[PDB]
């Protein structure tokens, strides 16, 4: 048996050049930050500062995938997604009740058991339609508990923004906070923002950079 | 560091000890 | 401070002397003897013939004005209390602390050690055995492991050294084994040896404190190529200033078997690149609990949290160190430096056993992996 | 709803294809796959624990 | 065969009460968590109600807080909607969507009229 | 009162299809099974645990020469390995990242796969100028694809998350024919050893029988309550045992057309992600997701062994056209081999 040797012998040569180009890969995969845009597009102001988004802040290459040529039935694809760092959630915040149901998907992203690994940055467009939709009086008529729900004493408003505007706002973010502190062992943490038109990738970067420092912090068991 | 600084001091203290021993066994004839 | 080397080459030089005078002096009563302590040439006899005191002593420099007498009588010898052959030694003027303490603090730092060992061969095959537990963390924290296991194992082989020498060729009365272990090559191995395991214990807590902060704060960092660095830097560098003292410890200072370091330069060539790394540890320290307040501090009780977290990232980035730094010695010299001592070298020998409980046997990830061959074992 | 009668109507026609066709005992095909199993029961290298040397899995 | 199918509902004056029920059959009812969703004349299909494995972790939308109330019973192998406080808003389509696995929290299931484990559907129009 | 007189004629339609499940279904094969003798403890150890992931594997399919096997991930590569000497044999970065299925072909000379890019790609292993390339892509779906299979050299069929399989030929690059009738995400293929009609497992808890000469439904089996993952054929072409979300293995066969076993314990709870059988049939093998892959007697519905190992979940499992081994991949980057 020689030629059997020699073709073993191609082949383990064949494995060491697939093997040294893996391993390049590897080191191109585990720093490449990816995230799961899933928000009604929009996207063309954050890719110019199809589906997918291959773009680079500071040195640190993120790849954005949008979902836009799917079904709705979202519980056979969202499954794919498990080794991704962060999910952007877009809430059009105004416009029916929307809401409701982006609250209802946010908490099945939440509480699905292949997902209750990764974190959602959460961003809320619309924020001044939702400002003259507060003026003109329709939240109160959606969310009984807004007639009550009084403004935090950590608020961050913008100064000079009415406070009714600033009220609903800070509303609807604990909302979605009391769903992502409800059901969780702090293994992965909502980041919500509010925007719109600046840069939003750097809400992201800074919000991804701080995904992978609780996770190096959770797996010291420092956190 | 200061295990060198503990057998810096053990070793000293040893010594004076063993020479203290070593005219002990001087002083008591075969030596 | 004065060598048993030099106390043994003194009495031979002196025994020379003797020799030399023995058989080269003019006969005159008491026969020209030697009584291996001091030199009794023929004196005068019915006196009380007082030669000096041997100048050999090391208390040569606290009492240089004695004398040992010897009753040189008419018959050629002294007196004694029964019948043997020794005459007359007057001593009475030619006569003469830490011995619980440096054992008491010796005791507690080999259990430590002891026990160290114990829980790091045994967390080392944990972190081989498993094969999913092996990512570079747990790579960093295995060499980790083998510097501790290396720092214990050579203590070991140096105190079995000291007792060797000083105890049990002591009690023993060799003294052709002993002086010349001075002069052999074991004995400078094995102190160098010492050296270089504390020193490489030293970097590998440091070079896992800095792969720590290279993960918490660095963008994008090539991985394969980072940890051979941090392997070159955790057994190579203190290579690269353990071989320094051991040459300068060969050169200049090398009597002593490598222990004594009468010269305190020649230890602070030693000391200060494990001052470094204490140092850059407690900034490493320091930063870590400011990311970890940062983390705490915006996660819409912290205390217990952050006082856990702080009680487990002492004992890998070991900044127990840092309280007693630069405190050192020349300094320390009451009961400071047995404070100094006990803390440094009690928490030493237990950090091992305390890094073996914290990052291997309460770790949540072994812990569940344990769980896993359990229900997968039956 | 003028969307709907259309997959509706197919659905209809769908269920009436499939109605009309031949369903044989039950029994008979248990005992089919049964005797498949049977007949092929020594062709099977999982089974049956095929020895190391014309395995070419066994290192 | 995973059917559901519901009754109850028609013309009732805004502010009466209503009862929707539908009973499932094909599947152990013990294990899924329940939902209620309404299609508008005009809207799409929207979220009103979940309900646990057990009965226990009830949820409601916004509109409805107060005004209705699910029940369901395995005994029964049924789920009962209270609406107490009728209003002009609820002139919908109801269907009691399932969702999809055993002893899990989430649902996907206010999809664009294309599901499979939803019912047929009771119209309650709300008039004069 | 147009709409409702035709859906309640479907309802009655649906009543004597049941009526006539029911009324040709003397003998449940879990009572006739007792008199035949179950197979024991089946012991199966990790032969080769294959190391060549970055990421999650999501599929893989046997060749025919039970040698060589394709293994696709969630990295975006699509590795070729040859599983005696463990070792690789091609390596094709993929177009999009995520791709859920890849199918070695029966002659071996190509290679498709498919994810969310709602494109199958097939790869070309014998092209005279050296490199893999991609030989053809196929773009008429408007969801994902969940799985590919080769009809032959020269014609795939898909399943898409849009609800319809289709039969494509690669060399004019079309669709030849659609398969249209399912309501969720078609998320399972499994042709039948004739290759003439194939099964398709799907999100509304049915499975259809298809075929592919005329292109109809002529079966569907409504048997499961939860979502079906994955599908395989009886190895004689009479049967079909298929898994879902509600942890069980369900098995019906072509010809009584109605279940014939289930498959669940009460520590069985997690839904289900691959079924296969043996050789000869008597084992289905079925990956979960308690990280464990059951061993059923396709028989006698006990669970025959149990397949430890991978740290993450399985999602795929196939076995050798011999019958040699049972690959499993999984998520934990690793496909172990079984035997
Ligand atoms: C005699 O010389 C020493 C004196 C003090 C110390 Cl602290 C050491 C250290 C440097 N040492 C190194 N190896 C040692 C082994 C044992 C002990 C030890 C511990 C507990 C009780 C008694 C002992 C000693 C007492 C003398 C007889 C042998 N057993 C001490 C050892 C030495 Cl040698």
């Amino acid at each position: 048996t020689e030629d059997q040797r020699n073709e073993e012998k191609a082949q383990r040569e064949a494995n060491k050049k697939i093997e040294k180009q893996l391993q390049k890969d590897k080191q191109v995969y585990r720093a490449t930050h990816r995230l799961l845009l899933l928000g009604a597009s929009g996207k063309s102001t954050i890719v110019k500062q199809i589906f997918e988004t291959k773009f680079q802040v500071d040195k640190v290459n993120f790849h954005m995938f949008d979902v836009g040529g799917q079904r709705d039935e979202r519980r056979k694809w969202i499954q794919c997604f498990n080794d991704v760092t962060a999910i952007i959630f877009v809430v059009a915040s105004s416009s029916t009740n929307r809401l409701q149901e982006a609250l209802n998907l946010f908490k099945s992203i939440w509480n699905n058991r292949w997902l209750r690994t990764i974190s959602v940055i959460l961003f809320l467009n619309k924020q001044d339609l939702l400002a003259e939709k507060v003026l003109a009086g329709k939240i109160e008529d959606y969310f009984p508990e807004f007639a009550r729900y009084t403004t935090p004493e950590d608020a961050t408003p913008e100064p000079g923004e009415d406070p009714r505007v600033t009220r609903a706002k800070y509303f609807i973010r604990d909302e979605f906070l009391r769903i992502s502190t409800a059901s969780g062992d702090g293994r992965h943490y909502c980041y919500p923002h509010f925007t719109c038109d600046t840069e939003n990738i750097r809400r992201v970067f800074n919000d991804c950079r701080d995904i992978i420092q609780r996770m190096h912090l959770r797996q010291y068991e420092l956190l | 560091h200061a295990e060198g600084t503990f057998t810096s001091d053990v070793s000293s203290y040893l010594e004076g000890q063993a020479a203290k021993e070593f005219i002990a066994w001087l002083v008591k004839g075969r030596g | 401070t004065v060598s048993l080397w030099e106390t043994v080459q003194k009495w031979r030089e002196y025994r020379r002397q003797c020799q030399r005078s023995l058989t080269e002096d003019p006969p005159p009563f008491c026969n020209r003897t030697f009584d291996e302590y001091a030199c009794w040439p023929d004196g005068e006899p019915g006196s009380f013939v007082n030669v000096s005191c041997p100048w050999y002593l090391p208390w040569a420099s606290s009492v240089p004005q004695g004398h040992v007498y010897r009753f040189c009588t008419a018959e050629g010898l002294w007196l004694q209390k029964d019948n043997s052959s020794l005459p007359w030694r007057d001593l009475s003027e030619c006569e003469e602390s830490p011995e619980e303490q440096l054992l008491f603090l010796y005791i507690i730092y080999t259990v430590g050690y002891a026990l160290s060992f114990s829980a790091l061969v045994i967390a080392s095959a944990i972190l081989l055995g498993f094969r999913h537990l092996h990512c570079t963390r747990n790579y960093i924290h295995l060499n980790l492991f083998a510097s501790f296991i290396l720092r214990a194992l050579s203590v070991f082989i140096k105190d079995a050294a000291l007792k060797w020498m000083y105890s049990t060729a002591a009690q023993q009365h060799q003294w052709d084994g002993l002086l010349s272990y001075q002069d052999s090559l074991s004995c400078r191995l094995v102190f160098l040896l010492m050296q270089y395991c504390v020193a490489a214990n030293y970097y590998w807590l440091l070079v896992e404190g800095v792969y720590l902060y290279t993960l918490l704060a660095f963008s994008v960092f090539s991985e394969q190529w980072i940890f051979r660095l941090y392997v070159s830097i955790g057994w190579g560098v203190p290579l690269l200033f353990v071989v320094p003292w051991g040459i300068v410890k060969y050169l200049y200072e090398d009597e002593g078997c490598w222990t004594r370091n009468s010269n305190m330069n020649y230890w602070l060539i030693i000391r200060l690149p494990i001052l470094f790394a204490i140092g850059v540890n407690f900034l490493i320290f320091v930063r870590v609990i400011c990311i970890v307040v940062s983390k705490l501090k915006a996660n819409l009780d912290i205390k217990c949290r952050l006082a856990k977290s702080t009680l487990t990232l002492i004992p890998l980035l070991g900044t127990h160190e840092v309280i007693f730094a630069f405190v050192m010695d020349e300094h320390a010299r009451g009961t400071l430096r047995f404070i100094k001592l006990f803390t440094e070298l009690s928490f030493t020998s237990f950090q091992g056993l305390m890094v073996a409980i914290l990052y291997c046997f309460v770790n949540n990830e072994v812990q569940l992996e344990f769980r896993k061959s359990w229900e997968r074992w039956r | 709803n003028t969307a709907s009668i259309a997959q509706a109507r197919k659905l209809v026609e769908q269920l009436k294809m499939e109605a009309n066709i031949d369903r044989i005992k039950v029994s008979k095909a248990a005992a089919d796959l049964m005797a498949y199993c049977e007949a092929h029961a020594k062709e099977d290298p999982l089974l049956t624990p095929v020895p190391a040397s014309e395995n070419p899995f066994r290192e | 065969q995973v059917q559901l199918q519901e009754s109850g509902g028609g013309l009732v004056q805004p502010g009466g009460s209503l009862r929707l029920s539908c009973a499932a059959s094909g599947f152990t009812f013990s294990n899924y968590k329940m939902n209620w969703v309404r299609q508008a004349p005009g809207k799409g299909l929207e979220w009103v109600s979940d309900i646990s494995q057990s009965g226990a972790s009830i949820s409601y939308t916004g509109s409805v807080k107060g005004r209705f109330t699910i029940s369901r019973d395995n005994a029964k192998n049924t789920l009962y909607l209270q609406m107490n406080s009728l209003k002009p808003e609820d002139t919908a389509v109801y269907y009691c969507a399932r969702c999809p696995a055993p002893f899990t929290r989430d649902c996907f299931d206010v999809t664009s009229t294309t599901y499979a484990y939803r019912g047929q559907g009771t119209q309650v129009t709300v008039s004069s | 009162s147009e709409l409702d007189q035709l859906r309640q004629e479907a309802e009655q339609l649906k009543n004597q299809i049941r009526d006539a499940r029911k009324a040709c279904a003397d003998a449940t094969l879990s009572q006739i099974t007792n008199n035949i003798d179950p197979v024991g403890r089946i012991q199966m150890r990790t032969r080769r645990t294959l190391r060549g992931h970055l990421a999650k594997i999501y599929a893989m399919h046997w060749g025919t020469d039970s040698r060589l096997l394709v293994s696709a991930s969630q990295d975006g590569k699509l590795i070729i390995w040859d599983s005696y000497t463990t070792n690789k044999v091609h390596a094709i970065p993929l177009r999009s990242s995520w791709v859920m299925t890849c199918a070695y072909a029966p002659s071996g000379n190509y290679v498709a796969c498919g994810g969310l890019d709602n494109i199958c790609s097939i790869y070309n292993l014998k092209t005279r100028e050296g490199n893999v390339r991609v030989s053809r892509e196929l773009a008429g779906h408007t969801g994902y694809l969940s799985c590919c299979r080769f009809l032959d050299d020269n014609q795939i069929v898909t399943s898409s998350g849009d609800t319809t399989c289709a039969l494509w030929d690669i060399e004019t690059g079309q669709q030849t024919t659609t398969f249209t009738g399912h309501t969720g995400d078609v998320m399972s293929l499994s042709l039948a050893p004739d290759t003439r009609l194939f099964v398709s497992g799907a999100c509304d808890a049915s499975a259809k029988l298809w075929d592919v000469r005329e292109g109809m439904c002529r079966q569907t089996f409504t048997g499961h309550e939860s979502d079906i993952n994955a599908i395989c054929f009886f190895p004689n072409g009479n049967a079909f045992a298929t898994g879902s979300d509600d942890a069980t293995c369900r098995l019906f066969d072509l010809r009584a057309d109605q279940e014939l076993m289930t498959y669940s314990h009460d520590n069985i709870i997690c839904g289900i992600t691959s079924v296969s059988f043996s050789k000869s049939g008597r084992l289905l093998l079925a990956g979960y997701d308690d990280f464990n892959c059951n061993v059923w007697d396709a028989l006698k519905a006990d669970r025959a062994g149990v397949l430890a190992g991978h740290d993450n979940r399985v999602s795929c499992l196939g076995v050798t056209d011999d019958g040699m081994a049972v690959a499993t991949g999984s998520w934990d980057s690793f496909l172990k081999i079984w035997n």
